[PDB]
């Protein structure tokens, strides 16, 4: 789901 | 948010995202007062019964956000805190009375088009707002549904401010001074509400005498969402007013 | 009352411009200013 920061 | 739509671009700069580093996850909204300070619920913190209790450590604020999901790229900002401070009186114990918190960023951020502060309101602007029908507007990347998604952006909800007793018979916890409810009734035939996931995020009004955006309550509890005969709990800023003023000229920026 | 420009949008307010639907709070507030 969550984009790679 | 349920039966909301997709924010505008730079529509709540104030907007703040609180998340989790590892597992990296979306905890809950948060809002701008200043470029070192951030206004969440505590319950986004701490709450023993459901064993949650963090460190400024185990977390992440994000600002600047649209997208709920993707890294924005050149717009948001992250940032770590350097201090969390609860209410010293927040029950978690039985209503959430007193769900505020601070954060106090580790360095201070700085304004741009999709990033600015809301401001808190004075005793003259809560007066003349605060009142059983107005409009505020609420704002999160929170449930869409009770249970069933995720948005895939920022989205918004405007609600009626609810008189206290309407709010106080739609429940049986018991309702304090420092919360306030909102949203529609079920004649009124217009629905609405924040959900799980929304939390500490910004319920705000704009006044009309100087049009300016004040953030009045914090998005705190429910039962369900979207609910007919049910209402959205916002925790009371002015009413702990005194508290941030408070940690602020104590500790910070 | 928060910080000091508090509460002006960069892209709104800033520069006169409206958003979708502030217009619905302005008129609950028995209609703005």
């Amino acid at each position: 789901d969550f984009e790679e920061i | 948010i349920v039966e909301g739509s997709d924010a505008e671009i730079g529509m709540s700069p104030w907007q703040v995202m609180l998340f989790r580093k590892s597992p990296q996850e979306l905890l809950c909204g948060a809002s701008l007062i200043s470029d070192r300070w951030v206004l969440t619920a505590a319950h986004c913190l701490l709450y023993p019964p459901w064993d949650k209790n963090f460190t400024e450590n185990d977390l992440l604020v994000r600002i600047g956000k649209h997208s709920r999901t993707r890294y924005e790229r050149n717009i948001e900002k992250i940032s770590m805190l350097e201090k969390i401070y609860i209410h010293p009186r927040y029950n978690w114990r039985e209503n959430l009375d007193r769900d505020i918190a601070l954060m106090k960023l580790k360095k201070p951020v700085a304004f741009s088009d999709y990033i600015h502060p809301v401001c808190l309101p004075d005793r003259e602007t809560a007066a003349s707002l605060l009142q059983a029908g107005y409009k505020g507007r609420v704002t999160g990347w929170g449930n869409l549904k009770e249970t069933w998604g995720q948005p895939s952006v920022l989205q918004v909800v405007n609600l009626p401010i609810v008189e206290r007793p309407v709010c106080k018979d739609s429940t049986r916890i018991r309702i304090t001074d420092n919360m306030f409810c909102a949203g529609y009734k079920p004649d009124e035939g217009k629905r609405g509400d924040a959900c799980e996931g929304d939390s500490g995020g910004p319920f705000v009004m704009k006044s009309p005498f100087n049009n300016r955006w004040y953030q009045m309550g914090i998005v705190s509890w429910g039962e369900g969402c979207d609910r007919d005969g049910k209402y959205g709990f916002y925790t009371h800023v002015f009413r702990l007013k005194k508290w941030i003023q408070k940690v602020i000229d104590q500790f910070g920026e | 009352s928060g910080e000091a420009d508090c509460g002006l949008r960069p892209l709104f307010e800033k520069k006169s411009l409206e958003d979708k639907t502030e217009r619905e709070l302005l008129e609950s507030y028995i209609d703005g200013r």
